[PDB]
């Protein structure tokens, strides 16, 4: 049986949520996340399976398990024709790509949400992904004055009220959005910045040198951003290893690129002579 | 698109013998024919070929003919004797890129999608590999003509085969610089290699012939690569190149020192194996 | 214009040649590296940048003189280094 | 207690990581511990060689530096030497005795 | 002074003060002396 048993067994997971029991909820949802190839008449039912799967992923930190969740509540063929209830579907399809942790899944997820005709009807949220796509971001206070106000505006206020209203999960979105904007500096800082002073970076993060060291610490002990900081001269630097072999090694790389390069023109010249000095 | 080509010695001689068999015309005839073979795994292959009857007049040199009935019957015989073998393109004898070799490809492109041509050499002399293949590309572009189409050379080499190598090495019997040791690379690429770089330095000098005197178009699409070469000329000797260079030379010569260190002792052991073969043979035999 | 000997300019030199202040030339050149017309590293504490790759431009019949001359004695370094190979590597293979 | 040694040193490798040099007065503040036992304990790290670096007595700057040295190349060519020396010692036993 | 002059030791004497300073010269490996200490023995070991 395809529908009724599923309707029976997806009921009691919200009862486990009334227990505040996720360890049972995910096991009894493991029965049904493999239940598919039935997308013919189940209009609201799979959407109830998803809306009982907002919280199992929403509670602890899982801001990237909600990816296929939120595009899966972009997926359902009814939602396309309830535009303002579909406007909050444009909200939930963008309020995680920031919020998901840094990943290759995020770095192509920006392309999975990018290139859409009907998502860019919101003029803000093409620019939001444009910011984390492009170069240096305007700190945090120069950002929240431009976009911490449109969350109340538009026909789109409700998952932005899932960002606003809860001050604790919401505060986790203030500090996770704040994590993405304080991190977005640090990425390209490590990319282009050979050796920068500590005060210049604490000034481009608009906060303390101590909290700046807390930001650089948990990422270099994460070793996702390697840095060699200083607490005597404030002279920090990024990607400064000893390099015994990469000098001549990448020099040999320059040789091979060079020989390919001088090989590139040689077979190109002869036809350029034969188009004006053939006959 | 097309990576490279595979040319066999069988097709290599299978053009030249036809140049011999029409060599009795004396005056002028280019060996143009039909190139057969496959292309698989994005690698072009050339296995069989034949030549088409072709004539050409110097006055009104924009007129070509291929007896396509002869193209149908003999290739039907060839598909018949070998269904695996099929068409792969065409060829012309290619001294210096004759002018009907812009549409010969457009004439018979209705058979092969990438109807490739092959320039061969009739008088074999160079310091490299005298086997050429172009490919057709067209452009509604830049500034030459609103209808513009110029061939581009795909890299070309002689494909070998286990079947044909018995005939290759059988019919060489002349000289073969095997015993690949410390000096095979020295002569195939360190002696021959720098003189390989000689002609590649010479060809940009042959383009440099237009400073004020050569052909009327000037650069446009030549000078980005030219600026890129002198832009990408390698790093000078001021840093760790000499250091880490001396480090790694200073490490490689350790291994050389160990190898020479063993080899003498080995040959010494061999001489002791000779003096046992001398001293206890002189008294025994006499 | 700078040769491949140094090609290392400073933010004071950008602040002179482009008369734009100290706190905006880095935002200029981060945008320049984002666009990709120039390819070089940025030092903050020595106030210098190590520019390596420039966008190629066009040129008249005068730059081909300098490129011709830097080519010409570069030929004979290949002749000269090859000459030891032919002379000393003569008896290894005739 | 012994778990507290490994937890003490687990923090002690944790905060010491991101830099090359610091004064002992900041790491005493940042682990929130003293300076004498931390100075002796860091000395025990660079005595037991579990952490390596150097220390200062004038103000307590810990200079941290690491590279993995080339080791495989020289000694593995060096024990072949003392093999072959014994081989030449055996060459006495078929060469010096014989001819 | 002649120990400086003839080669041997390099660094300076503060002849006014009296201390003779000496610099720490390490990394003689990338200094291409032990390549010569090789090549003397490379050639000879090939010879033997």
């Amino acid at each position: 049986e395809k529908k009724e048993r599923v309707e029976f067994i997806l009921e009691q997971m919200r009862l486990c949520l009334a227990v505040k029991d996720y360890i049972r909820t995910q096991i009894i949802s493991k029965k049904i996340n493999t239940k598919f190839f039935q997308e013919e008449n189940t209009e609201k039912l799979k959407l109830k399976y998803y809306n009982l799967m907002i919280q199992l992923d929403q509670h602890e930190g899982s801001y990237l398990s909600i990816c296929k969740h939120y595009r899966a509540i972009y997926d359902t063929p009814c939602i396309q024709a309830e535009s303002e209830k579909w406007q909050q579907a444009l909200k939930s399809v963008v309020l995680y790509v920031i919020l998901a942790p840094f990943d290759n899944e995020q770095s192509d997820l920006v392309h999975r949400i990018s290139g859409d005709k009907k998502l860019e009807e919101i003029p803000k949220y093409k620019d939001l992904l444009k910011l984390f796509t492009t170069m240096e971001l305007m700190r945090w206070s120069t950002l929240v004055e431009d976009y911490g106000m449109e969350l109340r505006k538009g026909s789109l206020e409700s998952p932005a009220t899932d960002v606003f209203g809860s001050t604790e999960e919401g505060e986790k979105r203030w500090k996770d959005l704040k994590n993405r904007v304080v991190e977005h500096n640090i990425r390209i800082m490590a990319k282009y910045y050979t050796r920068i002073t500590m005060k210049r970076m604490a000034q481009l993060l608009d906060l303390s040198v101590d909290e700046s060291e807390a930001f650089l610490s948990n990422l270099v002990v994460n070793k996702t951003i390697f840095a060699k900081v200083d607490r005597l001269a404030g002279i920090i630097n990024f990607q400064r290893p000893k390099d015994p072999n990469n000098l001549l090694n990448d020099w040999s790389q320059k040789l091979n690129s060079l020989m390919s390069l001088v090989n590139k023109t040689t077979h190109l010249i002869a036809k350029e002579e034969m188009i004006h000095n053939l006959q | 698109a097309v990576q490279k080509v595979v040319v066999h010695p069988l097709v290599l001689l299978s053009v030249v013998d036809h140049f011999n068999r029409i060599g009795k015309v004396g005056n002028q005839k280019r060996v143009v024919g039909v190139l057969l073979g496959s292309w698989q795994k994005k690698v072009l292959d050339v296995s069989n070929s034949f030549a088409v009857p072709f004539d050409e007049d110097d006055k009104d040199d924009s007129v070509w003919f291929l007896d396509h009935d002869y193209l149908e019957n003999m290739y039907g015989m060839f598909k018949k004797v070998n269904a695996r073998e099929r068409i792969v393109g065409w060829y012309h004898t290619g001294p210096k890129l004759h002018k009907n070799d812009i549409a010969i490809n457009e004439l018979m492109k209705r058979y092969c999608p990438n109807s490739v041509l092959v320039i061969i050499d009739v008088k074999p002399k160079d310091l490299g590999l005298p086997t050429e293949a172009y490919i057709s590309v067209e452009e509604v572009h830049d500034d030459g003509t609103p209808t513009s189409k110029t061939f581009e050379h795909v890299t070309s080499e002689i494909g070998a085969e286990e079947a044909e190598e018995v005939g290759v090495e059988h019919l060489l019997r002349d000289i073969k610089d095997t015993t690949v040791g410390t000096l095979s690379q020295r002569i195939t690429n360190q002696v021959h290699g720098l003189k390989g770089l000689n002609s590649k330095l010479l060809d940009i000098r042959s383009y440099l012939e237009k400073v004020a005197t050569g052909k009327l178009p000037i650069n446009h699409q030549i000078i980005y690569q030219l600026q890129d070469v002198f832009n990408l000329l390698p790093d000078v000797s001021l840093q760790e190149f000499v250091k880490a260079f001396y480090l790694k030379t200073n490490d490689q010569m350790v291994v050389v020192y160990l190898a020479s260190l063993i080899r003498s002792v080995v040959a010494l052991h061999n001489l002791i194996n000779n003096k046992i073969a001398n001293r206890d043979a002189e008294k025994k035999e006499g | 214009t700078r040769p491949a000997n140094h090609r290392q300019l400073t933010f004071e030199e950008i602040a002179k040649s482009a008369k734009i202040t100290v706190n905006e030339v880095e935002l200029l050149v981060m945008k320049a590296l984002s666009v990709g017309l120039v390819k070089g590293s940025i030092d903050e504490v020595d106030k210098r940048v190590h520019m390596t790759w420039v966008q190629p431009r066009v040129l008249d019949l005068q730059q081909i003189k300098g490129m011709k001359d830097r080519l010409e004695f570069w030929c004979t370094d290949v002749k000269s280094m090859e000459m030891l190979v032919e002379h000393q590597a003569h008896d290894i293979l005739t | 207690a012994k778990l507290y040694d490994n937890l003490l040193e687990q923090n002690l490798i944790r905060v010491i990581e991101p830099f090359s040099r610091v004064q002992i007065e900041h790491i005493s503040s940042l682990i929130k511990l003293s300076k004498a036992d931390v100075e002796r304990k860091l000395s025990q790290m660079i005595l037991d060689k579990k952490f390596h670096g150097i220390l200062d007595q004038g103000e307590g700057v810990l200079i941290i530096f690491d590279e993995p040295p080339v080791d495989k190349t020289y000694e593995a060519a060096l024990e072949t030497i003392q093999n072959m020396s014994k081989v030449v010692d055996s060459l006495y036993n078929k060469a010096k005795k014989l001819t | 002074a002649k120990a400086i002059r003839d080669g041997v030791i390099e660094a300076s004497i503060n002849h006014e003060k009296g201390y003779v300073q000496s610099k720490e010269m390490i990394d003689i490996y990338s200094t291409r002396e032990p390549q010569l200490a090789f090549h003397q023995r490379i050639s000879f070991c090939l010879d033997i």
